[PDB]
């Protein structure tokens, strides 16, 4: 009535299917209390101008007539206010202007 | 160090200078945001 506490699994390809091995990986993940690090997918399409569309850049939603702007913005800006503190103009972050 | 999120600004200048921080206007530009989660309440300086 000692016993060793492991043992191992005799594993053949002939074994009946359920004796068979099967893999696990667990996606164990621990949710929602602190600043985030890892995301699913943010999908993205391709840009018009010079029509009215619903715009998403970044996450600024909006609606508009989008132009090419002769504003030039330093490399950490994205967004551009106006007097009334309103979005103005916008960085397109994949063919950066 | 706000919500979580650790915030580095910076600036570099050529100067030519004695033994004191000079007297002019510059804005820090941000250069990295690194979403640590972990509380700040002490730092220390590495030198060479
Ligand atoms: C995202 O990827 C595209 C390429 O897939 C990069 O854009 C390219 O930029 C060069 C230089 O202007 C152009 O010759 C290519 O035609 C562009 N590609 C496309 C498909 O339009 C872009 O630089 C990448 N994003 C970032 C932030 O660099
Ligand atoms: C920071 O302090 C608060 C309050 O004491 C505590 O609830 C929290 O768990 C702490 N965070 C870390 C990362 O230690």
């Amino acid at each position: 009535n000692c016993y060793f506490p492991l043992q191992s699994y005799g594993f053949q390809p002939t074994n009946g299917v359920g004796y068979q091995p099967y893999r696990v990986v667990v996606l164990s993940f621990e949710l929602l209390h602190a600043p985030a690090t890892v995301c699913g997918p943010k999908k993205s399409t391709n840009l018009v101008k010079n029509k009215c569309v619903n715009f998403n850049f970044n996450g600024l939603t909006g609606t508009g007539v989008l132009t090419e702007s002769n504003k030039k913005f330093l490399p950490f800006q994205q967004f551009g206010r106006d007097i009334a503190d309103t979005t103005d103009a916008v960085r397109d972050p994949q063919t950066l202007e | 160090n706000i919500d979580g999120y650790f915030k580095i600004y910076s600036k570099h200048t050529p100067i030519n200078l004695v033994r004191d921080l000079p007297q002019g206007f510059s804005a820090l530009e941000p250069l990295v945001d690194l979403p640590i989660g972990i509380n700040i309440t002490r730092f220390q300086t590495l030198l060479a």
